[PDB]
């Protein structure tokens, strides 16, 4: 059994278009956007995510990352060698 | 519930300390987002030795209190001196002076990630009048950084 | 609540948001109307149309892709290309007003703690309008970037061009109605990605 | 007062999430929520789990989305 | 007093977002144009088809967002040349968008001919003083 | 009086008009003249317009924004901002022996050759305006850099606005 | 007395938008 | 006053949609709705779609004729 | 199969006669007439329609255009090189 | 809700501007739907040079404010001068004068699609009295257009 | 309706039309 | 540990309130001790694998691509 | 080399150390995933990723 | 980390050096993700060299990925040779101006 390649919705997450049928989440403390579609968070940012763990990932040409992961109200990020936290609301 | 500014910082306090440092004699310059602090060597060290005076720690505390107001990644500390005996002694003297100044600045609570230290000896003067020793204007220590966001 | 010694409105929030949303939508529409010619210069859909008045397809790119499907097995890839929309015949080119223009209708359907909650709803409505405008900008950017990416992959010979077949009838019809020069145009091959990597062409820019 | 001892606030730059005063100096105040904040202390329970699972309970127990039970938010 | 030189009018975040989109659109177009120019090097220029002469050096500032034929007729009438049309006009009109400032009529005609592309062509005969617009043999 | 387009490139007789109108005192007019002809008053006037002056050692630098002292995306000089240019000439009149370097800088938007050509054209225009007021041609040199060594961040709006400039250095 | 243009980019975002439009038009002309 | 500082209104020319004054000068006023106006700002929602689909809704949502949902005229 | 040639109502639209069974629409801002017959909009004018897109088109000998298109409350037109809008009421 | 007139325009303002320009000395003529503005070159330029005076910008602002009152598609600016040295210098001078005048007019907010510029030198005189220089009546700039609808 | 500070017959239409229609006819 | 601010609230009241105040602190200390024991067990178990791999008692994982 | 999809993370906390020693500690902490080389005659610091995945 | 890390000496490092032929210092911008042969042929054409292949192509081609904005042709060739690994090698002869792509047996 060959594993699946990826989720093609992360291309739209990379471009910045929200997934259809999803609802928005509020992200504070940094430059990031998040959506919730099927009890999974889709995060668009250019930071580095350290603690909570992601399931799928893509990267654009200019350095923007796209993540597919489970829902969590906190994200641990590295900004420029410094570790901080982002707060996620609306879950 | 969210913070409204960066903590422990105020623009009025920044302008006040820049004005006080410029009236005291320490040169503070800002072009774009780059900031430069220029200190004469006679206000910090002894006569051509890498030993701090006991009264210069108040000036170093004022410089650290000014440096805590910004958000930054890297600091550069560069030392310059005048010609005394040879090039090796003055390069070692400038490196030792930069090491001591950066050690006290890192001991105080500046929130920077990297601090670089170098001493260039007497290779880059800023004034063609080179008659003094440590009283010359081209014997100095320079602290440069860029304000981040 | 604190130490041991320490132990020992909605209608205003509702009515502020509609007025803030309408006011911010009107200001955004005015700012869009101030820069009409620059937007036409930037999002120039007319000069990307192909030979037989065919809109080019939209292509999506991903780099450095990883998937943890389950424990003990992962799948990775270097690059991925996808066709999001397909080419079709058009009579008119698209414009930026179908993407960026916000919808404005004047709301004419309307005290100790009233003002703070009214202004809180005002800020909430302004933030909602800004989020809507940001989503519209992303939606037009995706289509324009896909149309540029199609031309770049056509230059590097990874997609096929569409194929057009035309049928030239003569003077057709009966004695009650005639047509002089009938022409029927039909595209027969849609654009598609190719998988033969030996036919690809590289570009080195001096 | 954000831009004190200056010419006052010119405008909110949302690309950096900061106020720009009437001189050429950036202000220390934030004006968007997507600004770089050094957040180290966050409130709420079932943190570092999936969050609070939204069922209503006869008892005072609080359960997270990954099956964990939060003893701090639980009523004794 | 401490000040820094550029102090302009206050900005709007809608214009900020539009500029942030437009810069990335611009350098994507730069990459695409560089790749296309490297792959296909052009070898011919339309100076041979559209040459210059006297009284084609009067100048014009133009902002036009419509069909090609009326604008070409106005340029020919200002240049005191006869206007000729060859071929059938298409049912879907050929649209051009020109926004320039103080350039010569020959340069304007060359830009119109370049923007027309594979649908129409412009020729200039200075001996008979004729500007000719021809449609493509398509459909 | 004074002609607003550059006073026909003539030295302005500024003091005699004030000391001739301040008589119906001569000492008061002389005090006003010696105040307003000082270097620090010129520096404060250039502070009232948007021109920055930096002195460090024996090297002096003037920073002038192209967004307010040039027409948009062109090497043409904006003639509405002529008091700032006249104050630059008045400040540069105090140093008749130093050499002049003028450099042009732009932001990161556009092509590399376009940025280099625009910076070079603006530098040549500023150097020509410096030369036409009396400064000899052997004391001048112009250079246009692109987005090579910026002073702010080009990923933000105000920082990108601060990067488009003309820098004048003298010893 | 001389007046500035009424549709002039006197704003630091409008300047960037207009020069981006100029570069896009130049790239389209080259293509 | 349309034909002010002139001889007054002669008649409405509907072929051009303009008033004619008592001299030979055209007036700046319109007199038909089929006159050339430089309209750049239009009101109403579900613009650049088919228009507002005329169903009456239990909720506050506004749906357009092409299946789109207008968030601006939707009630929160 | 061969696609259909055109719709024969556009000859009457070119002549100015409305199709039978249709109702009138009010057009403001320019010289144009519109009718609605079978949830489709028929426009008679001599301007150039740019944005909304049409389904069928005919042209008369003197330069008058006839369009068959979907219903829309706004039309984008080019008058003499200038782009403007026409407002359609009565839908 | 619909507009009742073209914005920023009034017939009383048109008559007032025409009367004020005719009393000032700028010739305004209207035959049919064509409009002509004739301007002497001495009121705009210097002695046979393509340099505007600083005081002529008020007259140019008045002409632009008159030109904003109409709707039009194309404007024509044509320059005429006198005999000074040779025909090439006159043609280049007239082209430069028309270029500068149309550049300031396009910088101001006239709502026209095309502006054409030409300079014909000294080929078409309107007066047989040719003794003056730039003070001659046949050294002029002409702005012609047609009112649209 | 407007700003935050701002927050803080048919029978005649019927009877005119037939008379106008008959007079114009 | 999880922090949520509780905003949902005399002869012998004070002593029993003090007794409950001591009991809550003891409970929090016990919870922190259990968390420390858990993370210590996980880290020591990860160190023991490397030591027994150096001592050649475990097999390494095998990856096929 | 190609950068991996899972990033290579390092944690450095020193005080008053030379750049060669800092680069050596970075190379040791990177280990099997990346390598650091220094060419002083050409003045080039080179970071290479491992031939894995 | 000192115990576990293994290194190679720089004398026996199997990596192509800079050939320092004068035609190979021209800067270039390359965006490519595909086979090695086509890109190496275009690099040889841009450097005005000849290009030859010794060996046979496998069933699965060797795939590289070069994305740089300003880099020399010799550095691009070095990155290509490093990314090829043990499957292919690139040799540069400047006296008779040729590049050689040699497959692994």
């Amino acid at each position: 059994g060959i594993p699946p390649s990826a989720n093609d919705l992360l291309l739209h997450v990379l471009e910045g278009v929200p997934p259809p049928g999803s609802r928005r989440l509020v992200v504070s403390g940094g430059d990031a956007r998040a959506w919730l579609s099927n009890e999974k968070m889709y995060v668009r940012t250019n930071l580095t995510i350290l603690s909570p763990g992601w399931l799928a990932s893509m990267t654009s040409a200019d350095g923007t990352h796209a993540y597919e992961m489970q829902k969590s109200p906190v994200l641990l990020v590295s900004w420029h060698g410094k570790v901080m936290q982002l707060k996620v609301e609306g879950l | 519930k969210l913070p409204c500014r960066v903590d422990g910082a105020c623009d009025a306090t920044i302008i006040k300390m820049m004005t006080d440092l410029n009236k005291k004699g320490i040169k503070v310059a800002s072009v774009g987002q780059n900031y430069l602090i220029s200190i004469p060597a006679s206000a910090l060290f002894a006569d051509q030795s890498p030993r701090l005076n006991w009264a210069s720690y108040s000036l170093l505390n004022e410089i650290a209190a000014f440096l805590k107001q910004f958000r930054k990644i890297a600091i550069t500390v560069t030392s310059y001196s005048s010609k005394y005996v040879s090039v090796k002694r003055e390069r070692a003297l400038t490196l030792a002076r930069s090491r001591v100044v950066s050690e006290y600045l890192w001991s105080q609570g500046v929130d920077s990630r990297i601090i670089f230290t170098q001493g260039l000896g007497s290779d880059k003067p800023i004034t063609s009048y080179t008659l003094g020793g440590d009283r010359s204007p081209n014997a100095r220590v320079e602290i440069t950084f860029r304000r981040a966001v | 609540t604190g130490s041991l010694a320490g132990l020992q409105k909605e209608t205003a929030l509702s009515v502020g948001a509609q007025a803030g949303l309408a006011w911010r939508a009107k200001i955004i529409d005015e700012q869009l109307n101030k820069q009409a010619r620059n937007l036409d210069a930037i999002y120039d859909f007319n000069s990307l149309v192909l030979e037989h008045n065919i809109l080019p397809p939209v292509l999506l790119e991903g780099r450095n892709t990883l998937n943890l499907a389950d424990a003990q097995s992962i799948r990775i890839s270097d690059r991925t290309y996808k066709v999001a929309k397909q080419a079709h015949f058009i009579t008119t080119p698209p414009t930026w007003r179908q993407y960026l223009w916000m919808d404005y209708v004047k709301p004419e359907a309307p005290k100790e703690i009233w003002c703070i909650y009214t202004e809180r709803g005002w800020k909430n409505g302004i933030d909602q309008a800004n989020t809507i405008l940001e989503e519209n900008i992303a939606r037009i950017k995706e289509d324009f970037g896909g149309m540029i990416l199609y031309r770049k992959l056509l230059a590097m010979n990874m997609v096929s061009p569409p194929y057009v077949s035309h049928t030239d009838l003569g003077v057709t019809g009966d004695g009650s109605e005639i047509h002089i020069d009938d022409r029927v145009l039909r595209i027969t091959a849609l654009p598609e990605l190719n998988v033969n990597s030996a036919e690809w062409r590289a570009a080195v820019a001096k | 007062g954000c831009c004190s001892k200056m010419g006052g606030i010119n405008y909110c730059d949302s690309s950096a999430g900061r106020l720009v005063c009437n001189n050429g100096f950036y202000s220390t105040c934030y004006c968007t929520r997507h600004a770089v904040m050094d957040l180290q202390f966050l409130m709420g329970c079932c943190l570092w789990h999936g969050g609070v699972y939204p069922q209503l309970n006869s008892s005072g127990l609080v359960v997270c989305n990954d099956g964990y039970v939060s003893e701090e938010c639980s009523l004794q | 007093k401490f000040k820094k030189p550029p102090i302009n009018n206050p900005s709007d975040d809608a214009t900020i977002k539009l500029a942030e989109a437009a810069v990335s659109v611009s350098d994507s177009m730069l990459e695409m144009a560089k790749v296309e120019k490297v792959i296909t090097p052009p070898s011919k220029d339309n100076t041979l088809t559209i040459p210059n002469a006297y009284n084609l050096q009067a100048r014009a500032s133009v902002d036009w967002s419509g069909p090609i034929e009326e604008l070409t007729a106005r340029i020919a009438k200002a240049a005191h040349f006869r206007f000729r049309v060859l071929g059938k006009s298409p049912s879907v009109p050929v649209l051009i968008s020109i926004s320039t400032k103080d350039e010569s009529l020959a340069e304007i005609l060359r830009d119109i001919d370049y923007q027309a592309g594979k649908k129409a062509s412009i020729h200039v005969y200075p001996n008979s003083q004729v500007v000719e617009l021809r449609y493509a043999k398509i459909y | 009086c004074f002609h607003p387009p550059y006073n026909n490139f003539q030295p302005d007789r500024r003091a005699v008009k004030r000391v001739g109108v301040d008589t119906g005192g001569g000492t008061v007019g002389l005090v006003a003249s010696i105040y307003r002809d000082s270097k620090r008053k010129i520096i404060r006037d250039l502070q009232k317009q948007d021109i920055q002056y930096v002195e460090y050692g024996d090297t002096r630098t003037l920073i002038i924004p192209t967004d307010k002292y040039f027409m948009f995306s062109s090497p043409r000089l904006n003639e509405i901002c002529y008091p700032g240019l006249n104050n630059v000439i008045r400040l540069l009149n105090f140093y008749p022996q130093s050499t002049i370097y003028v450099a042009g800088f732009t932001d990161n938007v556009g092509s590399r050759s376009h940025k280099r050509k625009l910076s070079q054209a603006q530098a040549e225009t500023m150097m020509t305006f410096l030369w036409a007021n009396g400064i000899a041609a052997k004391r001048l040199k112009a250079e246009g850099y692109g987005d090579k060594n910026a002073i702010s961040d080009n990923a933000i709006i105000h920082g990108s606005a601060q990067n488009r400039r003309i820098e004048i250095q003298w010893f």
